[PDB]
């Protein structure tokens, strides 16, 4: 850091090893003031690339309060996402023959859903729905089960394009179009979340507002999933309270999405309150959907801890419930990922090999 | 370089030897 | 018309009632109804089940007496815990995981009454040592097949370990809608109680049994291992110089080195040392 | 379910990589093609095969899911997306959160905020291919149902008379030039392994400040006066 020439790599990287968001904000401010375009701009993108949540946000907060506006925009990353979108549009590659042989492999089983998802994976970020629209029209005979996966496909093709994809998905208003096929609305909310992935703030706000003002039947699944996707790691009070209300109301049908959204909003926070709430609700309730969503939540509640996760998972993955075992090991695995943590690998392989419990 | 490379490789291999041995019982 | 990868939380006491009722009426194909409640669409939970005597008529809806069922339900409400009727069970010694025609008819009547009224096949005679069969399905109307068939919904859970039997496949049931997934309420305060208390051997590890049958047992062990001596002999003169695996594949003898492996000798050694250690521990206790 | 999980995992290992990494790449791709065209397989196996094909050809060799970052740390959003996708046994319809795990690659030279320079790079290593190989796009199909006539003895004697009457009444472009000497715009999906065999074009007017050895975003230096070399990818 103290080398006379402010070379990009060392000062971008050592500061995040030492966890100095204030120091990197200060150096970014000095670069902005001196208006060294290359140094400031490249160091800001390198901070964005190498840093993570709770770090980039802290640095941008301390930077906001000559190129300050540019640094704020590029740390927000909307320009980087736009570059990724335009590259996907340009160098996007599609296979019509594969679309057709997947349509041939379409059968009465879940395989037709598989074909739609594969075609949309190939057509991710195309901003053009003719082949996929025709495929969905051809497969628009088995609904009330495949709407969720079809709207997932529509979300992945039009992800991060709220300028027009928002309207393209809002063209599917559920109430008038199909009251009987109740997954219409859930798929609408789910595609809204998937499309507005990597988008927060106002996205989080209008997701949570329509989730407050709506039914609790099917919309809540996709709504909570999209809300967590938009507020990943944020753990802001309003979405946290909505998710806690949904969880503790015992609405089991949506408790899965509620737990998934809890995990997303407490992504990496290592919130002891959150983990204790999740565990207690686990013993309180006995629904499989609740257990799986809560398993997701406990899975991504924390990562990179190496100080509390070991004891926490020794307590939780040992617990009575196989879902608790699976979620606790999820937590320890993604919390000791990045290094060969001997104790974490020890607990992981031991629970792999000793107990006969299939989960 | 190779010093800590071999240190970590030995740590992981000695761990996995014991862990996989734990299944003999 | 929604039937996802549904799961039945069946209870251990329901299992015990099933096995007792079947063991009693092995050849009568005794009937009963599975006392469960749809807490939601697919997470069905059954805590209790009752046993009813099949009438002389056979499998009939009137055999399950309505007044008797109502009185039983009132008795359960007064003493115990009330529980709804959304299922039925039947010991089925004849053939496997499917339903007979009369079983299908009475299950259709039960479906008209209830919302699902799952059809559960439990074979009492096929369950002998490790495999008890409890397969639940739903009867469907003609519209499910003319719409997108395989009413199995869009998920990757009911495809896990879903192996319907051939007779179930050739019959409509287990083929009309889907096969339900089973689960056991292995809750603690219950499962820990069972494992701690039922399978009870607690001061029974102090048995000595030095030579109660063990002198003649050792004589028999010596005779068996003399047979092993002859076998391992035979092997060492077989021992051909043409990659002895080639000789062994075509001249398997199931000898001491091959099949009567060191595991059996280890069993003999463990028996001997266990009796030795028990005797010696009690000898040093004898003070 | 284990078969379909293995198919998905092999597709995931084989994303964004061609047969140069291993000759088994083409074999596995044709295996995916023939198992997705094989409709007599189990529901779960076929589902996993189709998802494997989709994740393999996610975006058309354009986007990829990678846990390695620019400095090598785990990308936790991608990790949890892969977790949710893996939780198909719990809920396949809930296992579609992987869309956030997209981690595309690009070596950018955006000196300005809006102007896109003609930042172009070259390559000279023959065993390196990428950018949409297009495995199956033309069938070259023929339906004949044609069997030869079996004329044998006197028909064949007449055929001998018919013989008596009938007697009178791309190498220079394939040896050397494999398409590996191309130039690509700043937005270009390229692996660090490809960057390793890549060669820096110092001849061009543009030179990088950040070294062209590890993939990432690079700001181009302020070019010469009377700015030129603008491209619109």
């Amino acid at each position: 850091m103290n080398l006379e020439k402010p070379d990009f790599i060392n000062v971008c990287q050592c500061l995040i090893f030492l966890d100095d968001p204030q120091a990197v904000s200060d150096i970014l401010e000095k670069l902005v003031k001196e208006d060294n375009l290359l140094m400031a701009y490249q160091i800001c993108f390198d901070l964005y690339e190498s840093a993570s949540q709770q770090f980039l946000s802290s640095v941008i907060q301390n930077l906001r309060t000559d190129q300050t506006l540019k640094m704020i925009k590029i740390l927000s990353g909307e320009m980087a996402i736009e570059l990724h979108l335009q590259f996907l549009i340009r160098n996007n590659n599609t296979d019509l023959m594969i679309l057709k042989n997947t349509k041939d492999a379409v059968r009465n089983s879940v395989c037709h859903t598989a074909t739609v998802i594969a075609n949309s994976f190939m057509h991710c970020g195309t901003t053009s729905d003719q082949f996929l629209r025709d495929n969905l029209e051809w497969l628009a005979r088995a609904t009330n089960w495949a709407k969720f996966t079809a709207t997932a496909s529509l979300g992945v093709i039009h992800k991060g394009h709220e300028k027009e994809a928002l309207q393209l998905m809002a063209t599917y208003l559920p109430k008038d179009t199909s009251p009987g096929s109740a997954y219409q609305e859930g798929g609408g909310l789910y595609a809204l979340g998937l499309i507005h992935a990597n988008h927060g703030g106002d996205i989080i706000d209008y997701l949570l507002n329509q989730l407050k003002n709506a039914s609790n039947d099917i919309v809540r699944h996709g709504g909570s999933l999209g809300l967590g996707l938009a507020a990943m790691g944020t753990a802001r009070q309003d979405v946290y309270d909505l998710l806690k209300t949904n969880l503790y109301q015992d609405d089991a049908v949506t408790g899965e999405a509620a737990g998934l959204a809890l995990g997303l909003v407490m992504l990496g926070s290592k919130n002891a309150q959150a983990i204790e709430d999740m565990v207690g609700y686990a013993q309180e309730t006995q629904h499989e959907k609740i257990l799986r969503g809560l398993a997701v939540g406990i899975a991504l509640v924390m990562y990179g801890r190496m100080e509390e996760a070991d004891a926490l998972i020794e307590s939780l993955c040992r617990d009575k419930d196989p879902i608790l075992r699976r979620s606790g090991m999820y937590t320890v695995a993604m919390a000791y990922c990045g290094s060969g943590n001997n104790k974490a690998i020890r607990r992981l392989l031991h629970v792999a090999v000793s107990d006969v419990n299939d989960d | 370089k190779l010093q800590q490379e071999l240190e970590f490789l030995e740590v992981q291999e000695e761990y996995i030897k014991d862990e996989q041995k734990n299944l003999k019982k | 018309a929604v039937d996802t990868a549904e799961q039945v939380y069946i209870s251990s006491l329901a299992l015990l009632k099933m096995l007792k009722h079947g063991r009693a009426g092995v050849p009568m194909e005794v009937m009963g109804l599975m006392l469960g409640e749809f807490v939601d669409d697919y997470t069905v939970r059954v805590i209790d089940v009752f046993a009813m005597p099949q009438s002389g008529t056979g499998v009939s809806v009137e055999a399950v007496d309505p007044v008797f069922q109502a009185k039983m339900l009132d008795m359960l409400k007064q003493t115990g815990r009330p529980e709804m009727v959304v299922g039925w069970y039947h010991s089925h010694p004849g053939f496997g995981c499917w339903l007979s025609g009369v079983d299908i008819n009475t299950q259709q009547s039960f479906e008209a009454l209830s919302e699902r009224a799952v059809a559960v096949v439990v074979d009492p005679i096929q369950s002998v040592k490790g495999k008890v069969v409890i397969d639940a399905f739903r009867l469907i109307n003609a519209n499910m097949m003319v719409l997108g068939h395989e009413p199995r919904q869009t998920t990757s859970n009911l495809g896990h370990l879903n192996k319907p039997s051939i007779q179930a496949l050739i019959h409509g049931l287990n083929r009309h809608y889907y096969s339900i997934t089973i689960n056991y309420r292995k809750n603690e305060l219950e499962q820990k109680m069972l494992l701690n208390l039922h399978k009870k051997s607690w001061m029974e590890g102090l048995t000595l049994q030095d030579y109660s049958e063990h002198c003649k047992h050792n004589e028999s062990v010596v005779k068996e291992m003399l047979e092993l001596a002859k076998n391992y002999n035979k092997a060492v003169e077989e021992e051909d110089k043409m990659t002895p695996e080639q000789l062994a594949i075509k001249n398997v003898g199931k000898q001491d080195p091959k099949r009567h492996l060191e595991e059996h000798v280890d069993v003999l050694m463990t028996s001997n040392i266990v009796q030795c250690l028990a005797a010696m521990l009690d000898t040093v206790v004898f003070k | 379910y284990v078969r379909q999980g293995a198919l998905i995992a092999s597709a995931l290992i084989m994303i964004q990589q061609t047969e140069i990494t291993c000759p088994k790449v083409n074999q596995f791709r044709q295996l995916y093609s023939k198992v997705i065209n094989d409709k007599h397989d189990d529901v779960m196996a076929k589902f996993g095969a189709i998802l494997a094909q989709g994740i393999l050809d996610a975006g058309g060799h354009n986007v990829t899911i990678s846990l390695q970052s620019r400095t090598g740390h785990t990308h936790m959003p991608s990790v949890v997306g892969v977790l949710v996708f893996t939780q198909f046994w719990f809920w396949f319809p809930l296992s579609h959160f992987l869309s956030l795990a997209y981690t595309p690659t690009c070596v950018i030279g955006l000196n300005k905020d809006l102007k896109m320079p003609k930042v172009q790079y070259k390559s000279n290593c023959k065993p390196s291919t990428f950018a949409y190989p297009a495995p199956l796009e033309v069938p070259k199909e023929k339906e004949k149902e044609k069997v030869s006539t079996a004329v044998l003895s006197i028909t064949a004697k007449a055929k001998k008379k018919e013989k008596e009457k009938e007697k009178k009444e791309e190498k220079e472009k394939k040896k050397e030039p494999e398409p590996n000497f191309q130039l690509l715009d700043n937005p270009a999906r390229v692996m660090p392994a490809q960057l390793k065999v890549l060669t820096m074009p110092e001849t061009c007017r543009y030179q990088p400040f950040k070294p062209l050895s590890i993939g990432g975003i690079i700001i181009l230096k302020d070019t010469s006066e009377d700015i030129e070399e603008l491209v619109e990818p």
